[PDB]
C-alpha cells in the first residue's frame, strides 16, 4: 500500500509533501534547501524555486504519484496532515476560500498538502492560510502548473 | 539537518 502524501518533520517545524509526476514536492518555507532522509543516507533536492516557495525531491519508497488535474473544476478539496478533507472554492490562479472557515490551528502543519479536484487529481499544494482574527477563511496555494513548468 | 518522513496518507483509503 502506497501513499501520495507524506507527513514530514524537521527539528523546528512540521509539514506535508505531495508526490506528483515522480517528484516529492513541498513548500520551501518548510524544508528550506534541506535534504530528505533515506535508508541510504540524505538525498538532495532536485528542484528549489524560492520565487515560488516550492522544492522537490525524488519520490521516496512507499509513495504513489498524484495525477495533475486536467479537469478544470473550481471545487477543490484540501487534505490536512490528519487526513481531514476541507472543501475550498477556487477564486484565482492561486487562491481559494473555505466553504466553512476554520480556526487557523486546524490547518497547522498542513502546508505542502494537496488541493484536489472532484476527480481526486492535483490542483495545487496548500501554501498559506489567510487569517482574520485567528480564523482562516481562505488559503494560498501553489498551482500545479508551477510544478510542471519547474520540471 | 535533514527532512524526515514520519507518516503517510493514502488518498483512496486503501487498506494493507
Ligand atoms: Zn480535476
Amino acid at each position: 500500500v502506497e501513499g501520495e502524501v507524506q507527513i514530514m518533520s524537521t527539528a523546528t517545524q512540521t509539514f506535508l509533501a505531495t508526490c506528483i509526476n515522480g517528484v516529492c514536492w513541498t513548500v520551501y518555507h518548510g524544508a528550506g534547501t534541506r535534504t530528505i532522509a533515506s535508508p541510504k543516507g540524505p538525498v538532495i533536492q532536485m528542484y528549489t524555486n524560492v520565487d515560488q516557495d516550492l522544492v522537490g525531491w525524488p519520490a521516496p519508497q512507499g509513495s504513489r504519484s498524484l495525477t495533475p488535474c486536467t479537469c478544470g473544476s473550481s471545487d477543490l478539496y484540501l487534505v490536512t496532515r490528519h487526513a481531514d478533507v476541507i472543501p475550498v472554492r477556487r477564486r484565482g490562479d492561486s487562491r481559494g476560500s473555505l466553504l466553512s472557515p476554520r480556526p487557523i490551528s486546524y490547518l497547522k502543519g498542513s502546508s505542502g498538502g494537496p488541493l484536489l479536484c472532484p476527480a481526486g487529481h492535483a490542483v495545487g499544494l496548500f501554501r498559506a492560510a489567510v487569517c482574520t482574527r485567528g480564523v482562516a477563511k481562505a488559503v494560498d496555494f501553489i498551482p500545479v502548473e508551477n510544478l510542471e513548468t519547474t520540471m | 539537518g535533514s527532512v524526515v518522513i514520519v507518516g503517510r496518507i493514502v488518498l483512496s483509503g486503501k487498506p494493507a
